[PDB]
């Protein structure tokens, strides 16, 4: 089309056409906008487009065209500046400087084209990064001089200086070499005296102005790095904390500056300086109180109204107060004349903490944590803050977020229902709130108890009754478990529970009952110490939870299951012993009525119930009695299993019933649940089902294969086949779970392993890729982890069965079979760690695939795979080194040393694997250090490639210089030589070695990097 | 009408396009196809203060596909900065995106979003996410996949842009749908179309819905 | 929806078949409602997305429609719709709708077919 004309560089650039394409992109829509975007990107990306920038800036009537011209120049300056002839560098500097001057001296342009002038300023700063001060020594003096000729120019100079400071001090770490960063920081430092003089003069001579605001914005950046004498040995603190707090346009930026002043490195034992730190805080707070709002103001209301910049101001005030006080509140704590200031600042924080804004609340809460943690330890301090702390108790008790355990919530229609999903984003908030409230309780347990107990009295008598109010209070009560002595706690908990039960009697309807039930469950579950000391109560609580397991309210039902196991995890001992005045241990009572108790539960809830029983049974350390309890617990699943094993062995067809498949899955899931809590103790139950379970695995495997054969790969998506695979997956999970916890490893090897490998390995190998369970790999990882050292032939069998076929599934792209990918490398990792001899036994062709697989893992951007790839490589190198001077090791180095070096360099330098930098560097350092230390016993070069006596050190340098020369042809020979010299010298000092790598990664992104940068030290 | 330019920025792979698509069509795109430069889509929400239209400029996070880069930000009226809670480098780069953005857009409302909270192995800890505080950005944990908090960034931005802290999304009016019959001639191809649909499995059959 | 009686409501995930790609694409999750207009006695499906409340299905439950199973699910139905106006102008779709359980799916079919009989009257 017509817009594409600007891409033809054989003709003059039609600037009017360019302006039309730009306007179509920014202001148009749909297909035309999309086409214009594509054309502009192609235009921008033309390596000759920079040659058009001057013409565009001169003749365009579209500010966006000019912005894009500047972006083109930015790319040139940042990547190819030193490729340019010197006259082009001078010309570009001249027209950028001239454009800036021209736009500043025209008032209408300076007012209306801020975006373009800011972009021009940044582009100038890119030129300074290349040229200044070595080839632009008078830049700063001339900037300072030019500031007096025009207020527009002066203001713009403050923007330039802000951007320069940012680029040098805030954003240089990733973008410059260590040497270049030091040069520019030193250069700014050396001329800062004159910069500050300009800034201070401007601040002295004005009150409220766009110039003053720009100057203060620059000051904010300088505060990141300048010496504190500029702030404390001038009158600048007075100006910041008085004059500039009074006008709202300067107040925002001044407050941010004062926050950074509070972070300056300042002498610790100077009374004069301490006085100045107190004074600026005193001044600032006086200005807040007189010009903004008094300490009594309702900041919750102000924030919620959201006028102008009020939300940002209140945020910035919170940041200022918390920052200053966390560092300096001790300066205000001992002098009686400073007590009012200290308490007023904290009172503002109390008011800020009432604001409804979760992220701001986290900020103030972090401060309260800092304060209360200090008051918990520091003698003679807590009394100072007793009124602040008392108010804070109310704030926190009234703003407690719903705990993860409380599974009911009010819907939009006013009904109390089970939550749809977990509120994952309040997990940390709750922990932080609990932390602060626990400290506050410790600081004054009488105040805390009085507040909670009187709030509960107001729920009962109805004056303050609401779901919100009973919930937050109940959550607060639960959250402070552990703060009181057992005896004090005993009285507190009794009072609370009696009152919650009274409250329940009074409140009717399923919504009310669900809310109060949830609160009682939360509280009782949080006080296991109390439960342990009160058996009759505990027994009665558990019986009530069993009643709730029949609730039609699914939230209350599910919470009862969770509360049951939460209590059992802490109180299990009391379920296994025979309590006084009981006829049997309560575990016997539970097991005997388990069918009735769990009848209305969903399967996963039944499994949780069985898991809890397992926790209790493992309390019995007499083996005969424990095994009998396990047998009793498993009676119902074992009886169902026995009947199915009878049927299925008669008929492979009876297993085809979907109802039977579901029954089997749930039997195995029940076994998994109990094995999870019983671990090593589960063995007798595993032995009861083991051989028939593996026969069932084979039978189900046959059904799956038959279905795929008869119906196609689509069969794997059907409910029937997914159900059958669930059986296989749960069997694998059961075995993995047991072996992971097994204490008798002789039995694992002698009884479990051979039949397991027989049942699972050939089946995995001989199924089509889409029917292979990644869970097989996961199970084998645990087998090798726990008993790999005892089963060398078994480990070889595992590799033969899963290695080549799994590699072929995952080596065509980085995305297919994501679970197999991840489990495959976990398996190779543990085999390489525990049974390296298995890799030594591979045929050479398979060992080559192993090296290929490791390097393939490096290239993943998926962290689960990448990290394991890099670890396997490092472990493999270590394994080879441990063999010493033997033929396998010598051949390994001859075949693979340079493969590992080159592949590691590739992922280090391609900008697509930045997450792996640290482990890549570790690997490269290990490889280089092998040659530096002469640990490779044979030549790495074939003979006649280099003279016969040549060291591996000399050859490694030659190889690497050639590799880098060809891969990075824009580097000079000396850049490459200097880099390699430094890198090789630094191969015993990881932090320095990594710095050298980072410097190389900077230099490869540009032309003409200084080779002396690699001498940085 | 009442329409606002929104720019979406953040590292490649963080879920920017997937997040927008979810809002546009309801779908969850499982594949990672890198955005080339920028994709612009209009996106309308119905509120108690009337409709609000965002013109969403979904920018490329991969350096090699960045296109006009900060040129996309010109005249943006709001923004979302995205990272991935399962990738620490993406949070480490948030200050870089923010720097480039605010240099062009000096006073706009910006939401920072930590995406992919559905993934079990979270790497950027909740406690670590503090960059937004001094920069006055709103922050939310989100998941385009589970829809966790998916509406929050747009609700907050709408409130800031309209200047009404009590603005809420409301149910769009639902016109009476038409009475129509399938034309007989098409019925033969509809049989084929339905067979293909019936025999293509629905995704994520282990999900709650 | 002021002039309409809610005959049935169930939580559901709705998909549309993309025939150009060869895949199902989610259109929305939320409450699927069968609404009977009190003036005309016509019954429609109206479904809105959680949180945003955007309409993801709005069509008459036509007597001609037939619910069919999907190969991968025992808790879903697929059917051709010839006139859905969720996105604006009436458009034809192949929909799939999935529920929390088989029991809900079977109840949906029962209610769907009752609604079809009402629309025949
Ligand atoms: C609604 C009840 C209603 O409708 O009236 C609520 C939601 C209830 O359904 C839920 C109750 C739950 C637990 C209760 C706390 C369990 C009750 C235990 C109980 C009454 C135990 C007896 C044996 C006691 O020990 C009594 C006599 C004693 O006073 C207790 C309450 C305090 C103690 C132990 C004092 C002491 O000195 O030891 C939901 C889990
Ligand atoms: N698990 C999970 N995956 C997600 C989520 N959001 C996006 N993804 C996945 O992340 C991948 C990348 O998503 P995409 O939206 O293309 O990322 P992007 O930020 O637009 N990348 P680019 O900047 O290169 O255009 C896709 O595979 C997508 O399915 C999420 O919330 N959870
Ligand atoms: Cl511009
Ligand atoms: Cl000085
Ligand atoms: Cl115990
Ligand atoms: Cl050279
Ligand atoms: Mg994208």
């Amino acid at each position: 089309g017509a817009m594409e004309g600007i891409l033809d560089f054989s003709n003059d650039l039609d600037i009017a056409l360019l302006d039309q394409v730009v306007s179509t992109f920014y202001q148009g829509s749909g297909v035309q906008q999309k086409q214009a975007q594509e054309i502009l990107t192609k235009f921008q990306d033309n390596p000759d487009a920079w040659q058009k920038a001057d013409q565009i800036l001169q003749f365009s009537t579209n500010p966006q065209s000019k912005f894009i011209a500047l972006s083109i120049l930015d790319k040139l300056i940042t990547r190819k500046w030193k490729l340019l002839p010197n006259d082009h560098r001078i010309g570009i500097r001249n027209f950028v400087v001239g454009m800036i001057i021209s736009m500043c001296q025209d008032d209408e342009v300076f007012k209306t084209q801020k975006n373009l002038i800011n972009k021009s300023d940044l582009t100038l700063v890119q030129i300074l990064k290349q040229e200044w001060p070595q080839n632009w020594p008078e830049f700063i003096p001339e900037l300072i001089g030019s500031s007096s000729s025009s207020v527009n120019v002066c203001e713009n100079n403050m923007i330039v200086l802000k951007l320069l400071s940012e680029e040098v001090f805030d954003f240089s770490a990733e973008q410059m070499t260590q040497a270049k960063a030091l040069h520019l920081k030193n250069s700014m430092s050396k001329e800062f005296e004159q910069i500050f003089k300009l800034c201070f003069q401007v601040l002295e001579q004005g009150a409220s102005s766009s110039l003053i605001v720009a100057t203060l914005e620059s000051l904010l950046r300088y505060l990141h790095w300048i010496p504190y004498r500029y702030i404390y040995e001038t009158n600048i603190l007075e100006l910041l904390s008085t004059k500039f707090m009074t006008s709202p346009d300067t107040r925002a930026i001044t407050l941010k500056c004062l926050t950074e002043v509070s972070n300056l490195k300042i002498p610790q034992d100077n009374d004069l300086i301490k006085r100045q730190t107190v004074l600026f805080f005193q001044n600032t707070l006086q200005q807040i109180a007189t010009s903004v709002m008094p300490v009594t103001a309702d900041l919750k209301a102000t924030y919620a109204n959201a006028n102008g910049n009020d939300q940002s101001f209140l945020q910035d005030l919170a940041m200022f107060l918390t920052t200053y006080l966390a560092r300096n509140r001790a300066l205000l704590e001992s002098d009686e004349s400073l007590r009012e200031l200290l308490l007023n600042a904290h009172q503002y924080l109390i008011q800020l903490s009432k604001i409804e804004e979760r992220e701001l609340f986290k900020t103030t809460l972090d401060y309260w944590h800092n304060l209360v943690a200090d008051l918990f330890y520091e003698p003679l301090k807590k009394h100072i803050y007793e009124e602040i702390c008392s108010q804070l108790r109310l704030v926190i008790i009234e703003n407690m977020v719903r705990p993860e355990e409380v599974l009911v919530v009010e819907n939009d229609e006013g009904e109390i229902v089970r939550e749809f999903v977990k509120e994952s984003d309040t997990i940390q908030l709750y922990k932080s709130e609990r932390e602060v409230l626990v400290y506050l309780t410790h600081l004054n347990v009488i105040d805390t108890e009085e507040i909670m107990i009187s709030k509960l009295a107001r729920q009962i008598d109805g004056s303050e009754w609401s779901w919100h109010n009973i919930n937050t209070l109940s959550w607060a009560i639960g959250s402070i478990s552990g703060t009181m002595s057992e005896d004090t706690e005993k009285r507190f908990v009794v009072t609370v529970i009696k009152d919650l039960l009274d409250l329940c009697v009074k409140k009717r309807g399923k919504d009310n009952k669900a809310v109060v039930a949830s609160d009682i469950m939360y509280v009782v579950g949080q006080y296991p110490r109390f439960l342990k000391a009160h058996w009759n109560f505990l027994r009665t609580v558990i019986l009530k939870l069993f009643e709730f397991m029949h609730e039609t309210h699914e939230g209350v039902q599910d919470m009862a299951c969770d509360t049951f196991i939460k209590i059992v995890q802490k109180c299990k001992y009391h379920f296994v012993i025979q309590q006084p005045r009981e006829s049997e241990p309560f575990i016997q009572t539970i097991i005997r009525d388990i069918q009735k108790t769990t009848a209305d539960l969903q399967p996963q809830q039944v499994h949780t119930f069985y898991k809890a029983c397992g926790i209790i049974i493992s309390e019995e350390r007499s083996v005969a009695e424990r095994n009998r309890l396990l047998s009793d617990l498993m009676q119902l699943p074992n009886m169902a299993w026995d009947t199915i094993v009878e049927q299925s062995t008669a008929n492979p067809t009876l297993l085809l019933d979907s109802e039977t498949v579901k029954i089997i899955a749930n039997i195995i899931k029940t076994n998994v649940a109990v094995c999870t809590s019983m671990g090593a103790d589960f063995y007798p139950q595993l032995g009861h089902i083991y051989y028939n379970m593996l026969q069932l695995y084979r039978a189900v495997s046959s059904m799956i294969s038959a279905q795929v054969a008869a119906e196609g790969l689509i069969a794997t998506k059907t409910p029937k086949v997914r159900g059958l695979r669930t059986i296989k997956k749960e069997i694998l999970k059961l075995v993995e779970t047991y072996i992971s916890k097994a204490r008798n490893l002789d039995d694992v090897v002698k009884v479990l392993v051979e039949p397991l490998l027989n049942a699972v390995l050939e089946d995995y190998m001989n199924n089509v890729p889409d029917a292979r369970d990644a869970e097989v790999l996961n199970c084998m990882t645990t087998v090798v982890e726990k008993v790999g050292h005892m089963i060398p032939q078994g480990v070889i069998l595992i590799l033969q069965s899963v290695f080549e076929c799994t590699l072929d599934m995952i080596n065509k792209d980085f995305t297919e079979y994501p679970e197999h990918r991840v489990e495959f490398y976990k398996l190779l990792k543990v085999i390489n760690e525990k049974s390296f001899a298995a890799f030594l036994e591979l045929p050479p062709a398979a060992f080559k695939l192993f090296v290929d697989a490791i390097c393939w893992a490096f290239k993943h951007n998926n962290r689960d795979v990448e990290v394991n790839g890099l670890q396997i490589a490092l472990d493999l190198v270590k394994n080879i080194e441990r063999m010493g001077n033997v033929p396998f090791a010598n051949e390994f180095h001859k075949n693979y040393f340079f493969i590992f070096v080159s592949e590691t360099f590739f992922v280090l330098t391609d900008s697509d694997h930045k997450s792996g930098f640290s482990k890549q560097a570790l690997l490269l350092m290990k490889l280089i250090s092998l040659v530096y230390d002469n640990k490779i016993s044979v030549p790495l070069y074939q003979e006649a490639e280099v003279p016969q006596g040549t060291s591996n050190q000399v050859y490694l340098s030659q190889y690497l210089a050639n590799m880098l020369s060809n891969a990075f042809p824009h580097l000079t020979s000396e850049q490459i030589a200097s880099f390699l010299s430094a890198l090789t010298k630094q191969c015993k000092d990881l932090v320095v070695f990594k710095g050298t790598l980072r410097d190389f990664l900077v230099q490869i992104k540009e032309v003409g990097g200084d080779p002396t940068d690699y001498l940085f030290a | 009408q009442v329409q606002f330019k929104l720019v979406l920025v953040g590292d490649g792979g963080t879920g920017k396009t997937t997040f927008v698509k979810r809002h546009l069509t309801g779908e969850f795109e499982k594949k990672y196809v890198a955005t080339l430069g920028v994709e612009v889509h209009p996106l309308v929400f119905h509120t108690n203060r009337g409709p609000i239209k965002f013109n969403v400029w979904d920018t490329a996070g991969q350096e090699k596909f960045g296109g006009l880069r900060d040129g996309y930000y010109i005249q943006a009226q709001c923004a979302i900065i995205m990272f991935d809670v399962t990738s620490r480098v993406t949070y480490k780069n948030v200050p870089n995106w923010h720097r480039d953005l605010v240099r062009v857009c000096e006073n706009i409302p910006i939401v920072l979003c930590g995406n992919k909270v559905d993934i079990k192995d979270r790497k950027v800890k909740a406690k670590s996410i503090v960059f937004h505080r001094k920069k006055n950005l709103q922050y939310y944990d989100i998941s385009a996949k589970s829809n966790y908090n998916f509406e929050k960034p747009f609700l907050w931005l709408a409130r800031k842009l309209i200047g009404d802290p009590n603005l809420e999304f409301v149910a769009m009016p639902a016109l009476a749908p038409p009475e129509v019959v399938m034309d007989p001639a098409l019925a033969a191809q509809y049989e084929h179309d339905l067979e293909v649909a019936q025999t293509t499995a629905l995704p994520d059959e282990d999900d709650d819905l | 929806e002021e002039d309409e009686e809610v005959l049935y409501k169930v939580r559901a995930k709705l998909f549309r078949f993309d025939k150009d790609a060869k895949e199902w694409k989610e259109r929305g999750t939320g409450d699927c409602k069968f609404l009977k207009n009190k003036k005309t006695n016509k019954v429609r499906i109206l479904m809105r997305r959680d949180k945003t409340l955007k309409i993801c299905a709005n069509h008459i439950i036509a007597p001609e429609y037939t619910l069919k199973p999907n190969v991968g699910s025992d808790r879903s139905w697929v059917y051709a719709c010839t006139a859905d106006i969720a996105e604006g102008e009436a458009e034809a779709f192949t929909f799939a709708i999935r529920f929390g359980s088989k029991e809900n799916a079977d109840k949906f079919k029962e209610e769907f077919e009752k609604a079809q009989e009402i629309n025949k009257k």
